[PDB]
RNA sequence: GAAUCUCUUUGAAGUGUAGUAUCUGUUCUUUUCAGUGUAACAACUGAAAUGACCUAGGCUC
């Protein structure tokens, strides 16, 4: 179809815009066209066919034409992407190519790695991975020595990561010494500077994995720092940094080299320079050992206070690292702090200006609940007590922020009564006053209620009071803020012996039921979920027999929120509150639902099944299945997949013994998607009931004997399926006669291609394993162990391959080896005493 | 047990001591064939479905037709798989080396196996 | 792309694992991870180690134990020829 | 696209079917019995049908059962002519003799285009066996065809009369076949066809 | 993993540590994705928890999961509860052209 | 809110990733040799006899 023109694109393809050299040529162009600009149905194909043919194509036509196309300006995340994934394919299909494309490829795709988005970073990171095997270390190593030595920033920035993931891809070991050639050249300047970004690149992505590999690293951090170039010195520290957090404590007796001339850097250089040799430092602070970690903190702590009023956004970045590491030493003390260190932090670093800017505001927030360890709690919300009532809503949120992370660690039981009084004040102060749209309020403020309970009762009214207050008002998003904060509230009145105002707040929100904003109205329905679940139903004011009904109509909403809360709420009352709702309007619901699961969401779809086991278990299990079975016949996937979901529940809260003879009859009926999903929702059935199948497995063998033996793959593969949970949870019941049945109906089907075939049938022969023993399963594999067919041998090996790892031991004795089947043989099998 | 092909066995002695091993159970020889297994005529054939006589006893046959609500009682469908049903096992079943090769249709021999011992 | 995972999961087990046959394996390869397992689990049970002590009548059981291990290595026959 | 017909499933235990192959298995799909090919739709079906491969498997198994051992443009006014039968006698037996009269240039002389103008009416014993109405049968008819007119019948109880033994000197020219060449005139001049 | 194929594991020898999976991967057999009767929780191998990664959610590895993942009882019984490191080291071509298809 | 009159009626569609099956269309030997390939085939890769004689064949030239 070639859908969505590309002209300027196209015509730089030419080619036919209207001799095998030429159909090869041109049917190439035309795939790649298809894949960059065309149509979904059209380029799914012709990614199969370029994959099937990539070995035919030769790769200097196949780059020729595919590698400049990405030059261009005028590609999209979209169509670079459609282009990158053939790349991958091509590549990681071919296996082997020269040295030039090589080249090629890695300048093409080496940019992906710096896009903002870990989307294309990580597809950027899986070409490189899979060329690297490809070309080879000697391959890559000539590729970046031309380009280290390139003036450009931006280019060696790229090759830097891109170097980094060929180091972890084929090992820092064999790359090693390049690193040593690019990090201890004389010659360039930039090389010095790349080749010791490399290190950093190379221990991000090796994470811890960089310990047995740290000494050659830190060989060129200890040589490369004395140099005389500050770039050079300062990327030196910062490779420190990351190293060390990489690192974890253990590297110290390593470090202990570089450890000496950071010191004298930071008390010389100062500025910048010394930002990044105390980000260093700081990173070393924690695998500093007791005694050092007290001698050194101390000296670095007087730097610290010292520079706390610097302007420079960098170096308070960095104190505020220092401070977060050092926190943790045990050789300052929570009253030197105290005394000293937090006084002066509170007042200097918590000035409005600090909380404008986000990324700051992060490490100003993760470093003062580091501090909160060490700290007093109620010391510290004290000096957080005035950050709460400002009137800069963005400060006002930061200091919830710390409040949340703060609280959730430690708690507020170490608060006074006073304090805590004006905890509470000024957070329903910055809750009822808040004029951005954020969604943290009420999550953290929740958090704190949890923390204190008991203690929230004459505050736990007011508060109320607010929510009230806010459930009336003009704005959908305080609305649904509101909302969410009622439904976390909810759990704490309970604590309060407050019943009758859960009871007044049920009835609000019943009435706001009605509301025409879905996003809030889901929220609603999220606080009855917990208004319901906490309080006993007998005493709920509506009551729920009221309520349901009008859920009813509400499924029908659309969106998404608005189905997760009321499918999560309809199922509580469910399990809860079998009796009031009338059998009848239980129908509507299961009508409702029947139509609702055509949803794309998993959560909907997979919570909308699960209430089916409530309304079986409330309900007639017929009467469910009656609806169920009359909705296998409807073609969609979804709803025959998840309709046998439904049935699998149904059977599990109900017993087999109703469901079963009924699935079986709608196996009688001859629509192939009907006993699809009749074979499927029996291997749900079976896989939710582990000691129930026991007793039914032999009504079960005479149906999987028109399964297996269908001529539909689909037939055949679900009915694997169910001998996959079947004979997991049946084995060892004593069976194995019937198991003996069923896998010599599956024997025929190992030769059966197709990935999903495959994998099925693989996964069903391993349960059979379990339930007959290797023994027998063993001697169909042996009678096919070898064999000339070179595709008999491929697939049997597949069997024995995981044969072989689930049991060895117990494949011991079943060796079929003799004296004159094998030469050495063993010679203490046959002692008998 | 050994065929022709066990000559191009890359390692022939070896793999007739293990084919002719005595508890071992030879490949089904659906192998060399490109029919995928099942082209069967005779699967056109082949019925679709029969009910263990005593799941139809539970008379949801008739209930439900299958053929081009249903409730029923919890004894009598508990009682069907269980106290009916505990000693009950399918009649044909199958043996230690039985293989289902494509043209096998097992319901004639379980009439056969039946009929043996009806008549006498 | 699926079967082509199956081939790193079939390095990473055969890696793990030890011998695992993929397609083409030699009868000496494969029958040396036989004479493996059938050793280790000799060796490794201390019931059936116990017990091939005894029938060989050896004077020691780790004489037996240490056996099996040297008779997992090929040159440990000759190894005996020698003694 | 399946034109309201019913095909029945594989296992029904065969109401006539237009093409009595095409079948549905035990599952949904469709199959070819002779090809033993499954289609998806009732349109892949056509496909196999206009297919030469189908074809191809019906000429096989025609020859299987031979083993084992102008249609369309036709004008038709159905209009009943007169004929004149009449007990005929000579030596040595008794045979039977019909004359029939056609148009008198009435209504012919609208249609003069050489289609078949030149071919004389024809005639063909049939058996009862098969009728529009299928109730009873038993005996054979001397049918007479002309393209305008309607064809006509003639009752024949007799197993055999006037079947002569080879009453020319075996001259081939089949017409259309022995009985016609053998005995029959037609006077195109007077539009009278004569049998006996 | 189970059903996308392109998903890689980690199998290595687990640590003490054990994984995370956020809300919404909640319940699934980090194997089969099943929702079962779970048994033992997921340990990883140190190489996949260090820093911020060890965050994600060990299936779909992009969100920050809360929830620990568990093995159901037929992994647990097919032993791919104890064959290695779980874990979806590349984002896999359905997330990909999911993130691409929308922006 | 209540009272009266006339007339009328009833008694919504849709997506992407991987993968599968099934039609139909289309292709087909002049003969050998050798290699690859195959379980053997198949398939693929290379070359090319021309002449005479006898009743498929030739220790033929
Ligand atoms: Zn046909
Ligand atoms: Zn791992
Ligand atoms: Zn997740
Ligand atoms: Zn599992």
């Amino acid at each position: 179809d070639l859908m969505f023109f590309k002209p300027s694109d196209h015509k730089y393809f030419a080619d036919v815009i209207s001799n095998k050299d030429e159909k090869k040529e041109r049917t190439l162009s035309m795939l790649l066209l298809k894949i960059k600009n065309g149509n979904t149905a059209s380029r799914r194909t012709s990614m199969r066919i370029l994959t099937d043919k990539a070995v035919t194509f030769g790769p200097e036509m196949i780059f020729n034409r595919l590698l400049p196309i990405l030059l261009d300006r005028s590609l999209e995340d979209q169509e670079r992407h459609l282009m990158i994934k053939t790349i991958d394919r091509v590549l990681y299909q071919l296996g082997d190519l020269t040295k030039p494309y090589v080249h090629k490829i890695l300048v093409v795709a080496a940019p992906l790695l710096i896009d903002e988005d870990p989307m294309v970073r990580s597809t950027g990171q899986e070409i490189i991975t899979n060329l690297s095997t490809v070309a080879g270390l000697k391959t890559i190593l000539t590729v970046m020595r031309p380009d280290i030595e390139n003036e450009d920033e931006y280019v060696r920035n790229v090759t830097s990561r891109a170097a980094a993931v060929v180091a972890k891809a084929l090992g820092v070991n064999q790359l090693l010494p390049f690193i040593n050639a690019a990090c201890h050249s004389r010659k360039s300047w930039k090389a010095r500077h790349t080749g010791i970004k490399i290190v950093q690149q190379i221990g991000i992505l090796l994470g811890i994995g960089v310990l047995n590999h740290l000494t050659g690293l830190m060989s060129c951090i200890k040589d490369c720092l004395m140099d005389d170039h500050v770039p050079v010195r300062i990327v030196t520290a910062h490779t420190l940094s990351t190293l060390a957090e990489n690192s974890y404590p253990y590297g110290i007796e390593v470090f202990n080299v570089v450890l000496e001339p950071l010191w004298k850097g930071i008390r010389s250089h100062r500025g910048k320079v010394l930002s990044s040799f105390l980000k260093a430092v700081g990173s070393m602070i924690p695998l500093m050992d007791p005694e050092y970690a007290g001698y050194y903190t101390t000296e670095a702590m007087r730097i610290i206070r010292r520079e706390f009023d610097s302007p420079d956004d960098e170096m308070k970045k960095t104190i505020l690292l220092v401070l977060q590491k050092c926190s943790a030493v045990e050789s300052i003390t929570p009253k030197f702090l105290r005394e000293e260190i937090a006084p002066e932090f509170f007042q200097k670093f918590w000035v409005r200006r600090v909380a404008l800017d986000r990324p700051l505001n992060k490490v100003v927030t993760y470093t003062t609940v580091t501090l909160a360890k060490k700290l007093g709690c109620s010391y510290t919300i004290d000096k957080l007590l005035t950050p709460l009532r400002d009137e800069a809503e963005p400060f006002r949120t930061m200091a919830v922020h710390a409040v949340t992370r703060t609280v959730n660690l430690l708690g507020t039981a170490d608060l006074d009564e006073r304090l805590e009084t004006r905890l509470i004040d000024a957070l329903l102060i910055a809750f009822q006053e808040q004029t951005n749209s954020d969604s943290i309020i009420f999550k953290g403020f929740g958090a704190v209620t949890v923390s204190l309970d008991i203690r929230m009762k004459p505050f736990l009214a007011p508060i109320v009071s607010t929510i009230l207050n806010h459930l009336k008002h003009k704005t959908p998003l305080v609305r649904q803020h509101a909302a969410d904060l009622c439904a976390i509230l909810i759990p704490v009145i309970k604590n309060c012996h407050e019943f009758e105002m859960l009871n007044k707040l049920n009835i609000i929100l019943y009435e706001s039921l009605g509301e025409v904003y879905p996003e809030v109205l889901g929220s609603i329905i999220n606080a009855m979920y917990c208004i319901t679940s906490v309080m006993d139903l007998d005493k709920l004011q509506p009551p729920i027999n009221q309520i349901l009904p009008t859920l009813t109509p509400i499924l029908r909403n659309k969106h998404r929120k608005v189905e997760v809360n009321t499918i999560k709420f309809v199922g509580l009352i469910g399990k809860l509150a079998p009796t009031y709702a009338p059998p009848k309007e239980w129908m509507r619901i299961c009508f409702e639902l029947l139509e609702l699961l055509k949803s794309t969401n998993k959560e909907i779809r997979r919570s909308a099944n699960a209430t089916f086991g409530f309304i079986a278990e409330a309900i007639g299990p017929h009467d469910v299945l009656v609806a169920l079975l009359n909705n296998l016949k409807v073609q969609e996937r979804q709803l025959r997949v998840c309709t046998a979901v439904a049935i699998g529940i149904v059977a599990k809260v109900c017993g087999p013994y109703n469901v079963l003879p009924v699935i079986m009859n709608e196996y009688t009926t001859p629509e192939t998607n009907v006993q699809n999903g009749v074979l499927k929702a029996m291997s749900f059935m079976f896989e939710y009931i582990g000691n129930m199948s026991k007793d039914y497995i032999y009504f079960i063998t005479p149906l999987l004997e028109d399964a297996l033996t269908d001529r539909d793959l689909v037939h055949r593969q679900t009915a694997s399926n169910v001998i996959t949970h079947l004979a997991l949870n049946c084995s060892g019941t004593g069976h194995e006669d019937a198991f003996i049945h069923l896998m010599n109906l599956l024997i025929p089907n190992i030769f059966e291609t197709s990935p999903h075939a495959i994998m099925r049938i693989l996964e069903g022969l391993e349960a059979l394993s379990q339930a007959l023993g290797p023994g027998l399963f063993m001697n169909y594999i042996w009678a096919g162990l070898f064999h000339p067919a070179k595709n008999v041998r491929k697939a049997f090996w597949r069997v024995y391959n995981n044969m072989y790892v689930m049991y060895q031991d117990a494949m011991v004795p079943f060796y079929p080896v003799t004296p004159d089947n094998n030469e050495e043989y063993i010679e203490e099998l046959d002692l008998v005493l | 047990i050994i065929e022709w092909y066990d000559c191009d066995a890359r390692y022939p002695g070896l793999l007739a001591s293990i084919k002719c091993t005595k508890n071992v159970i030879p490949v089904p020889s659906h192998w060399q064939s490109k029919k995928e297994y099942l082209s069967g005529r005779s699967l056109l054939g082949k019925r679709p479905f029969e009910l263990p006589d005593i799941i139809k006893k539970t008379n949801i046959e008739q209930m439900r037709s299958t053929l081009p609500a249903l409730d029923l009682d919890y004894k009598k469908l508990h009682d069907v798989f269980f106290k009916i049903g505990a000693n009950w096992k399918p009649d044909h079943l199958l043996c230690f080396g039985d293989v289902y090769y494509e043209n096998r249709n097992l319901f004639e021999e379980t009439n056969w196996k039946r009929m043996v011992d009806h008549k006498r | 792309a699926e079967k082509q995972r199956q081939l790193k999961l079939q390095k990473i087990y055969k890696q793990k694992y030890i011998g695992l046959g993929d397609e083409s394996t030699t009868r000496e390869q494969w029958q040396r991870n036989v004479r493996n397992d059938t050793l280790n689990t000799l060796q490794g049970h201390s019931a059936s180690l116990e017990y091939v002590s005894l029938s060989r009548g050896d004077l020691s059981i780790r004489d037996t134990r240490i056996h099996l291990l040297k008779s997992m290595s090929p040159g440990y026959k000759a190894y005996l020829r020698e003694e | 696209l399946s034109k309201g017909e019913n095909v029945p499933y594989t296992f029904q235990d065969e109401q006539v079917r237009s093409n009595p192959y095409i079948y549905k298995n035990h599952s949904g799909k469709l199959v070819c019995k002779l090809c033993n090919t499954m289609h998806m739709s009732w349109s892949s079906v056509e496909r196999h049908l206009g297919g030469k491969k189908h074809g191809l498997n019906v000429l096989r198994r025609g020859i299987s059962i031979e083993k084992s051992s102008d249609f369309r443009q036709q004008q038709k006014i159905i209009e009943a002519k007169q004929s004149l039968k009449n007990n005929g006698t000579i030596p040595g037996s008794v045979g039977l003799a019909i004359q029939v009269n056609y148009s008198s240039e009435v209504k012919e002389n609208s249609v003069d285009s050489d289609d078949k103008a030149k071919v004389p009416p024809l005639i063909r014993i049939v058996s009862g066996l098969e009728l529009s109405d299928t109730k009873q049968k038993g005996k054979k008819f001397l049918v007479i065809a002309y393209e305008p007119f309607e064809n006509i019948a003639i009752e024949l109880p007799p197993n055999e009369i006037l079947f002569s033994e080879n009453n020319d000197m075996d001259n081939n020219n089949d017409g259309v076949d022995e009985l016609n060449k053998k005995c029959t005139f037609w006077d195109a001049i007077s539009k009278l066809y004569y049998v006996q | 993993s189970r059903h996308q194929f392109d998903l890689i594991m980690c199998l290595k020898q687990p640590g003490v540590q054990t994984g995370l999976l956020c809300e919404k991967c909640d319940g699934k057999c980090p194997i089969c994705d099943s929702y079962v009767r779970p048994k033992r929780k997921v340990r990883v191998c140190e190489n996949c928890s260090f820093g911020k990664q060890a965050k994600n959610c060990i299936i779909c590895n992009l969100n920050v999961g809360v929830n620990d993942a568990f093995y159901c009882w037929e992994c647990c019984r097919l032993g791919k509860d104890k064959d290695g490191c779980p874990r979806i080291l590349n984002l896999g071509s359905n997330r990909l052209d999911r993130h691409f298809e929308k922006k």
